[PDB]
């Protein structure tokens, strides 16, 4: 069907550029135009810029001051949109969108997943991950076992974790990411099951973060304290 | 920052005849077609004729087919919209219109769908 | 005006009937630009609801109507599912402008969930973090509705509030609300109280675990 996949997120230091793809599929990608969007946190969707996907002429947005440029590759599928001199107002997520003509205005039918602009001056800074426990690593007085990973000291948003028994994934338990007052980012992921013993690596929290090109895994929960 | 300046609108007589002009400027592309879009007193925006610039083709409304001529001069920018034979219901805001993408022109070109890029207007009365 | 103003939320119970207005202006409405409507459910791309006016597109169902004047737009939906939960936005072009535009969007939130009470766990300072020169105790609040809860940490008996980080509630991907609470500590303050007890209060009831220095051994 009609698919439109965009990069992912992106995190930027103020007045620099950033360059976001969009790849069409499931049907002509010449035979119909492509819109961005943008969405800041807090605000409504604004609409930043048109492109044809046939002719490549464009139309923007004056909002933006000509610091939005669209283009396309038809032997890609993909439309780009490049935005520069980035400001923190910028910080948005940014959707590609299909246009489907209508005699009174046309519509979007078709959008993309959106991906994430971070605009910040913090540095970036992979996640510390720390293996936590509730019950004690071997309980004595029959309590259940939580095992949970603590994810602190990262920016930007956001992590990716997920849990594993083996190579079994395993439920798990998703929490609000909180920004500390050192300006660094922390969380938490529970696994969900509670356990009562293991052998030790039998389960695993693995903690990506692509902002820093870092995954990091934690396999081993040591002799209670 | 494209800009389109309607002019020639005023005041006539049942039977007279009015040029109206878009001036057309800040176009980073020149394959656009050109509408005329007119809305009368408590109305929306109806298509009156359009033309693409770069094929040169006119359609129009059966409303003012054979009254109405549109012509462009790419030369000086400027789309002119001569109108014969104006009857009182010729009365309505006159506005002019792009078409950025080239492919809606060619399968609506009177539909409001199709102009992505607006002009202000220009009055336009016909009395009897 | 040549922008579109929606109600920031719109609330209805599981059934029952919602309408959300969309007014705009002259140069968008008012030029016969049609109002086209889009779903946003929570975390996911918008998908094209309705489209002019009254229009649905394939997959959408008859509980999705709308109407335009020219001036003012409504969706309107009968029998809220929970699914419905999201963002409905709309969007016209404005001729003033020369450019698409959109609604603020409407939260719509459908009352009448069944409650949950919260699942709370207290986690103490991992080994490594103290050897980090690091504590950091973790209260995870998971699987309640609504969203509305308070966290409060005592050491031993007194209250707490130097160090404590409380997310704001939010609802995951298990359409439950989860919250955490975080109590930053020296290693000093970890080993010299007889314990650390989060509280979280929630709707008529409050549960409080506790952790000590030395309850494993
Ligand atoms: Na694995």
């Amino acid at each position: 069907q009609v698919q439109l996949v965009q990069s992912g997120a992106e995190v930027r230091n103020p007045g620099a550029s950033v360059k976001v793809s969009c790849k069409a599929s499931g049907y002509t990608f010449t035979s119909y135009a492509i819109h961005w969007v943008r969405q800041a946190p807090g605000h409504r969707l604004e609409w930043v810029g048109r492109i044809n996907t046939d002719n490549g002429n464009t139309k923007y947005s004056q909002k933006f001051h000509g610091r939005v440029a669209l283009s396309r590759d038809t032997s890609a599928s993909t439309t780009y949109m490049d935005l520069s001199s980035l400001n923190s107002e910028d910080t948005a997520v940014y959707y590609c969108a299909r246009a489907f003509y209508y005699s009174s205005g046309v519509m979007f039918d078709s959008w993309g997943q959106g991906a994430l602009v971070t605009v910040s001056s913090a540095p970036t800074k992979a996640p510390d991950v720390f293996p936590i426990i509730s019950g004690c690593r071997h309980p004595k007085d029959n309590s259940p076992v939580v095992l949970a990973c603590l994810i602190t000291g990262y920016h930007p948003t956001s992590v990716t974790v997920t849990w594993y028994m083996g190579t079994q994934s395993q439920p798990q338990r998703t929490f609000p990411e909180i920004q500390r007052r050192d300006s660094y980012y922390m969380t938490s992921s529970q696994l969900s099951t509670p356990l009562q013993q293991w052998r030790q690596g039998e389960y695993k929290c693995v903690v990506q973060h692509t902002a820093s090109k870092s995954k990091k895994e934690i396999f081993r929960w040591p002799e209670s304290p | 920052q494209v800009q389109l300046q309607e002019s020639g609108g005023g005041l006539v007589q049942a039977g007279g005849s009015l040029r109206l002009s878009c001036a057309a400027s800040g176009f980073t592309f020149d394959d656009y077609a050109i509408g005329w879009f007119r809305q009368a007193p408590g109305k929306e925006r109806e298509g009156v004729s359009g033309i693409r610039r770069s094929d040169g083709s006119t359609h129009y409304a059966d409303s003012v087919k054979g009254r109405f001529t549109i012509s462009t001069d790419n030369a000086k920018n400027t789309v002119y919209l001569q109108m014969n034979n104006l009857k009182p219901e010729d009365t309505a805001v006159y506005y002019c219109a792009a078409a950025g993408t080239p492919s809606y022109y060619y399968t609506e070109p009177l539909s409001l769908g199709t102009y992505d890029y607006w002009g202000q207007g220009t009055q336009v009365t016909v009395s009897s | 005006q040549s922008a579109l103003t929606q109600p920031p939320s719109v609330s209805g119970a599981p059934g029952q009937r919602v309408s959300i207005s969309c007014t705009g202006g002259s140069s968008n409405f008012g030029a016969g630009y049609d109002v086209h409507w889009y779903q946003q459910l929570p975390a996911t791309a918008p998908k094209l609801l309705i489209y002019g006016n009254n229009n649905r597109p394939s997959g959408v169902p008859d509980r999705f109507s709308g109407s335009k004047s020219g001036t003012s737009a409504s969706l309107a939906i009968t029998g809220l599912q929970a699914e419905d939960e999201g963002d409905y936005f709309c969007q016209s072009f404005d001729t003033s402008l020369s450019g698409w535009i959109f609604g603020g969007g409407t939260k719509l939130t459908v009352l009448g969930q069944p409650k949950a009470a919260p699942s709370v766990t207290l986690f103490p300072p991992s080994s490594e973090e103290l050897q980090a020169n690091k504590a950091t105790l973790v209260c995870l609040i998971s699987d309640f509705y609504p969203g509305a809860v308070t966290v409060a940490w005592k050491a031993d008996s007194s209250p707490v509030k130097a160090g404590v980080e409380t997310t704001t509630p939010s609802k995951q991907s298990n359409n439950k609300y989860a919250a955490s609470s975080y109590l930053s500590l020296t290693p000093e303050q970890w080993k010299s109280h007889r314990s650390y007890s989060c509280q979280v209060t929630h709707e008529g009831s409050t549960v409080e675990k506790t952790v000590a220095p030395t309850e494993c051994s």
